[PDB]
């Protein structure tokens, strides 16, 4: 059909939408993680979203994925995870189920992109001092 | 070291009349000249830097021109603080120099 | 043609006029510098060329958190003292009248009255040297604040000499300082600089004249948020001080009462000699020509053959219309109508004498049901200060006469902490910068 | 505002050393090179040389090298010029000078200090 | 004429001199942004200045100029902007100046460098996806 | 499941008498044993 | 040699049970030379 540009559809609006399709949608997630005893309740919840907002980049950084919103790694998919091959990935499901359907295999994928970028960085170092 | 020559070495002129007074280098120095006010027993002050630029708080009567080699100093109506010592300083190359000096006196 | 891309620069020197809170640096006593960060020994000022910024000291947010603060360290350093609710009691009181001179007839009660003990079922009859000021008559008296609130008595340990207090602007933003002398507190300053801290401020709560501040150092400098309105206050700062002496001569006693468990009351025993009045010495040649000074700075906004005159305050508090201030502890209310006596047409070692009142029942800043009791000093007590300033209020003014008259004005601490911050304001930084250049990405 | 004060007279004898001491008000201290010229009586200006206050680099005039040493402290905004192996050539007034300088080159001496005498005599 | 190298003008030493020599005293700004009832204001005193820092630096990083104080971009220049070509901007104004004159073009500039950067990484993405 | 990780080959300084964990513990069992006190029973009346 | 029983400042107590233990803070950053260049 004819068309007439891209639209915004709001802070969450495309976690309905597919995998493919809510990876177009990043950033809209992205900058709104940031923003006398309820000025100490207030106060520990900025404290937690800071700290967490922090884990998260920190977490990213170890990676070689520090800014930046998609990072493609050198880990390769161990098929143990999941065994859907693409079509049905991108065009098919939504974040939400995708998180559900790997909820159960998270940490482990997190500390071997870690051993990859520390890896990287001493091989990097070896590269330069030739 | 470069040699910087001033003409007069010493003059006398009135209240109102225009000096002129020429600096001379040996060699070439494009900009870099500056032009100094000293009375006696004191530090000198800085009248004009870039050999044409005026010093922010200076009198508009000083003006200076030249390029190169030659440079001249000129006050268009003198006034009875302006009787004093001159100097012409480059800062070109090593040693930055001082002109000999003229020293402006009331007739 | 241009072919010109965004770039980005993170580290530019932008600020924004900001709203924040300063914090205290500093180097037993009410300001409390037990939680103010140790000032730096050698403070960084960055002269910051060819910079213009707009100041206006009459919206300066600095002097309201100042105010704030002085206040809320006023109201913690008398947290942990005593409440004087047992002295809210019937009050048999008689004349003192051994050696007092004429001005002191009235002046003094000796109040008798019950009070209670550490033991819950006994009572003991004691007495006290109380202030005319501070009692009213139901022979029979009660101190004047028992019908608006109980009365805190002041830890006798605290002093309440003033500290200089530095006031430090917190990561991301910078205190601007005007270097211009002959500022007025309004409009450009061309020479600017940055600093990391106030200089020393100290707390001084007095009316009608500033003590113990800071000089303008070319000369006397009249500032006025509208000159030419007569409800705005003029604050006034001296090239040069001015040194006021002040006494109380009397040898006061403080005698301690136990009113119940680890509860003291300090009362006035009795006056070891002579009762005679405190006061004030100014040097009237010093006061002579420094008024001469202030005249001829306000002809500069009141026309040059028009009549200045220094005239009494109208009315109102004690507070305002008096010089009030503290000496060690006592508060003073001296009567500066010597002071502000005098006509001025265009065209030795005596002094002047400013009698002063004491009390011991204070309302500091201006605020109801909410009183501090002084307890007396021992001995006689003597200071010495500066006045570096003044707080006039023009007298009415309508176009019928050309006489312009002043008077001492005062009473909010605001204008006493805005001859003081005049010349700062805060600022945030803005890093984030975008601007044409020739790369691209 | 911006003042250069330095050290008071000195006299000295031959073969001694002198420090002049030059202290910066009015402007930072590390945001502008710093000259150190000569007078003699009823002569003209000499200049010994100019020190880079923030990061300690220096230029004697080479006919002054490796007899005049400038050194200068951050904490107190203070340059000091030793002259060492005094002679009597060597008495006169020694002024230190704030340069304007654009562009981190030299353009003109745009802040004197008062001057200190230095006599040097037997 | 002859120099002795560069020097140190401070904090905000740079405020007034033009935008080409204020661009070279980045770091000097960048470094100082960092650093019961009054230790509550200075709490929460401490807690907004991390949080402007985070916020700024998330703004960075979400237009790929993560880890730099100069960021040359894809975005072009709209002369609806400014119409300044360039030799009375960077050699005859300040950053003060420049600033008064685009804090009205601000937040539209920062969206487009936002999905401009999320552009870059899809095709980033899919280039090495061949 | 506290988690222990033995240092090999580190030696390191230690000194019981200018412990701050000493002073920190301190203060805080005054202070619980302050807070503790407050909601209680203040016996003025029993000064007789 | 004489000894008797003493206390009364609790930080004795204290330190018994803290005599083994002692808090440090982690300094990440290092520099070190190394052949490479950037
Ligand atoms: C403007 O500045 C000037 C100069 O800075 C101020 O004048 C000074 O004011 C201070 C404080 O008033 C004064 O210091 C006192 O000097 C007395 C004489 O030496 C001392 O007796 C007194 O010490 C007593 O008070 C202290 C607290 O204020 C206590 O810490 C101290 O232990 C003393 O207290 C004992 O003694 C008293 C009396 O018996 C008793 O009540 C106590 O319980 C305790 O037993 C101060 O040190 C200076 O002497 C003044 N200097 C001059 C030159 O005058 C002036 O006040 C400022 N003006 C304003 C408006 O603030
Ligand atoms: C919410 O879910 C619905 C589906 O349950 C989404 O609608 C679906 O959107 C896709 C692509 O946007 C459509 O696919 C299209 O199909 C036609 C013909 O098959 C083809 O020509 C197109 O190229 C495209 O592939 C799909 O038909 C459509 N489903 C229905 C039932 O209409 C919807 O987009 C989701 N909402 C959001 C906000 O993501
Ligand atoms: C504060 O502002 C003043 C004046 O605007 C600045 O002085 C100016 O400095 C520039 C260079 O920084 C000078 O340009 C020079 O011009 C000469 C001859 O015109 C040329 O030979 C040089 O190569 C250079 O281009 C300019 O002349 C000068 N202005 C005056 C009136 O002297 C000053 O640098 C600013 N200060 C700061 C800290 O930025
Ligand atoms: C205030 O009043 C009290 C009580 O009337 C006076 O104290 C008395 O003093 C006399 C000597 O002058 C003694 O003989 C009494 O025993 C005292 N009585 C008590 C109850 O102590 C006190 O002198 C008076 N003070 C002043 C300044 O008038
Ligand atoms: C202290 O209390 C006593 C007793 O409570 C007061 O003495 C009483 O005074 C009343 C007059 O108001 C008399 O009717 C009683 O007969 C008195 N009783 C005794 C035992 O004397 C005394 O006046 C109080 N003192 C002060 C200074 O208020
Ligand atoms: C009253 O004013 C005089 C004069 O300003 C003060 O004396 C000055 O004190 C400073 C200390 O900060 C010295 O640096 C000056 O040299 C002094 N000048 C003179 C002329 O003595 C004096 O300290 C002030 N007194 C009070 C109590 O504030
Ligand atoms: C200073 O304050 C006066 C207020 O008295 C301002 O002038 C008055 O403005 C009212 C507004 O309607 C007029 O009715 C009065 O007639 C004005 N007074 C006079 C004397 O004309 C004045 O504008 C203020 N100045 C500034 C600079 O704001
Ligand atoms: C204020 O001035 C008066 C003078 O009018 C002072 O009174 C003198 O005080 C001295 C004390 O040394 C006595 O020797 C004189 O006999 C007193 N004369 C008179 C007429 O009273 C008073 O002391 C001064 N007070 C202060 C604080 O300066
Ligand atoms: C205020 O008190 C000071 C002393 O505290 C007085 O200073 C004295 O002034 C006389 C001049 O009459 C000198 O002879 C003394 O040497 C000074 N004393 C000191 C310690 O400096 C000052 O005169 C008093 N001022 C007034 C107005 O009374
Ligand atoms: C300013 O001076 C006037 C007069 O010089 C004072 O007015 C006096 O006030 C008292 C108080 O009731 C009266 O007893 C006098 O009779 C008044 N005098 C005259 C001449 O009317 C006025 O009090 C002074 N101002 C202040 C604030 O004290
Ligand atoms: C402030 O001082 C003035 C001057 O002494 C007082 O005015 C005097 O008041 C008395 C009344 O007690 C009159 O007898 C005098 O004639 C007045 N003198 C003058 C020159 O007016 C004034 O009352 C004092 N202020 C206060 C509030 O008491
Ligand atoms: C106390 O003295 C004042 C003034 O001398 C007088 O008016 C008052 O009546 C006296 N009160 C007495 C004696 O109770
Ligand atoms: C307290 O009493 C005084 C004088 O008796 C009176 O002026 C004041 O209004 C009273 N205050 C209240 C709150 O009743
Ligand atoms: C003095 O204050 C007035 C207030 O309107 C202001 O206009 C003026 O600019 C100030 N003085 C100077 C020299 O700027
Ligand atoms: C005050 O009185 C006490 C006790 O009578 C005495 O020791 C002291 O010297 C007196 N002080 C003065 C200043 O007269
Ligand atoms: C005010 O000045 C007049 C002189 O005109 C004088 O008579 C009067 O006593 C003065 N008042 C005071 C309180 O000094």
């Amino acid at each position: 059909a004819v068309g007439i540009g891209a639209v915004f559809l709001g802070f969450l609006g495309a976690a309905g939408s597919t995998m493919g399709a809510a990876s177009m949608t990043l950033t809209v997630q992205a900058r709104n993680l940031l923003s006398t005893v309820w000025g100490i309740k207030q106060l520990q919840a900025r404290v937690l979203a800071v700290e967490r907002y922090l884990r998260d980049q920190q977490l990213l950084g170890i990676w070689g994925c520090s800014g930046k919103l998609i990072c493609c790694t050198n880990v390769p998919w161990n098929s143990s995870w999941s065994n859907r091959n693409l079509s049905e990935i991108w065009d098919n499901m939504t974040w939400l189920q995708w998180d559900k359907e790997i909820s159960n295999y998270t940490q482990i994928i997190y500390g071997l992109l870690e051993e990859s970028q520390n890896q990287q960085e001493k091989n990097e170092q070896d590269l330069l001092a030739l | 070291d470069i040699q910087l020559t001033q003409s007069p070495s010493f003059l006398s002129a009135s209240v109102g009349d225009k000096v002129t007074i020429t600096c001379r280098a040996s060699q070439g120095v494009r900009n870099e000249l500056a032009w100094y006010q000293q009375k006696p027993g004191k530090a000198p002050n800085l009248l004009i830097y870039y050999a044409s630029t005026l010093q922010s708080g200076v009198p508009s009567r000083f003006s200076a021109t030249g390029s190169g080699t030659h440079f001249t100093l000129t006050v268009s109506s003198l006034q009875p603080e302006d009787f004093a010592t001159y100097f012409c300083q480059h800062m070109s190359s090593y040693p930055l120099t001082f002109g000999g000096g003229t020293k402006v006196e009331i007739k | 043609a241009e072919n010109l891309w965004v770039t980005v620069y993170y580290g530019v020197p932008v600020w924004k006029d900001a709203e924040t809170t300063l914090f205290c640096a500093s180097d037993h006593n009410v300001w409390a510098t037990h939680a103010c960060v140790p000032t730096d020994p050698n403070p960084q000022e960055i002269h910051l060329e060819n910079v213009t910024e707009e100041f206006n000291m009459w919206k300066n947010n600095m002097v309201e958190q100042m105010h704030t603060d002085i206040i809320s360290l006023w109201d913690q350093s008398l947290k942990p003292c005593v409440k004087l609710t047992p002295l809210c009691v019937t009050l048999q009181c008689t004349n003192v009248t051994n050696n007092i001179t004429d001005d002191m007839r009235g002046e003094l009660k000796n109040c008798s009255f019950n009070m209670t003990t550490e033991l819950r079922d006994k009572k003991q009859k004691v007495y006290s040297l109380f202030y005319r000021l501070d009692v009213v008559q139901i022979k029979e008296y009660r101190l004047i604040n028992c019908n608006t609130s109980a009365c805190t008595q002041a830890c006798p340990k605290v002093s309440f000499e003033p500290i200089p207090i530095h006031y430090c602007a917190p990561a991301g933003f910078a205190i601007l300082k005007c270097k211009d002398k002959k500022f007025n507190g309004t409009g450009p300053c061309p020479s600017v600089s940055t600093v990391q801290c106030t200089h020393g401020i100290k707390p001084v709560v007095s009316t009608q004249l500033l003590l113990n501040g800071s000089l303008a150092e070319e000369e006397v400098m009249i500032r006025s948020e509208n000159i030419t309105n007569n409800a705005k206050n003029i604050l006034v700062q001296f090239n040069t001080p001015v040194q006021i002496n002040c006494t109380r001569p009397n040898n006061n006693t403080r005698k301690s009462i136990r009113i119940g468990p680890g509860q003291a009351f300090y009362a006035t025993g009795d006056i070891i000699g002579d009762i005679r009045q405190a006061h004030c010495n100014v040097s009237k040649a010093t006061w002579n020509e420094t008024l001469g000074k202030v005249v001829k700075q306000l002809r500069k906004h009141f026309g040059n053959n028009t009549i200045i005159r220094f005239a009494n305050s109208s009315g109102g508090d004690l507070e305002v219309t008096t010089h009030s201030f503290n000496c060690g502890g006592e508060f003073f209310y001296c009567n500066t109508s010597g002071l502000f006596n005098s006509t001025w047409i265009s065209n030795s070692n005596d002094s002047i004498t400013l009698p002063c009142r004491i009390k011991q029942i204070i309302n500091m800043w201006q605020r109801i049901g909410q009183c501090m009791y002084a307890p007396p000093i021992q001995g006689v007590i003597r200071c010495v200060s500066n006045i570096t300033g003044l707080i006039l209020t023009r007298d009415g003014g309508s176009t019928n006469s050309t006489t312009e008259t002043f008077r001492p004005g005062g009473g909010d601490m605001r204008d006493n902490w805005r001859s003081e911050l005049y010349k700062y304001k805060v600022v945030k930084i803005e890093p984030l910068g975008v601007a044409p250049t020739r790369c691209k990405r | 505002q911006k003042v250069l004060v330095q050290s008071g007279a000195e006299v000295k004898k031959p073969g001694a050393s002198v420090k002049v001491s030059c202290r910066a008000f009015g402007y930072t201290f590390t945001g502008n090179a710093l000259h150190w010229v000569r007078q003699a009586p009823g002569q003209g200006l000499e200049w010994l040389g100019w020190i880079n206050p923030h990061s300690g680099d220096t230029f004697t005039s080479q006919k002054f090298q490796g007899r005049v040493y400038m050194t200068r402290d951050k904490s107190i905004n203070t340059a000091f010029l030793d002259v060492t192996r005094l002679t009597s050539d060597d008495t006169g007034i020694y002024y230190c000078a704030r340069d304007k300088y654009y562009g981190n080159e030299a353009v003109g001496m745009d802040v004197w200090g008062q001057g200190t005498s230095v006599t040097v005599s037997s």
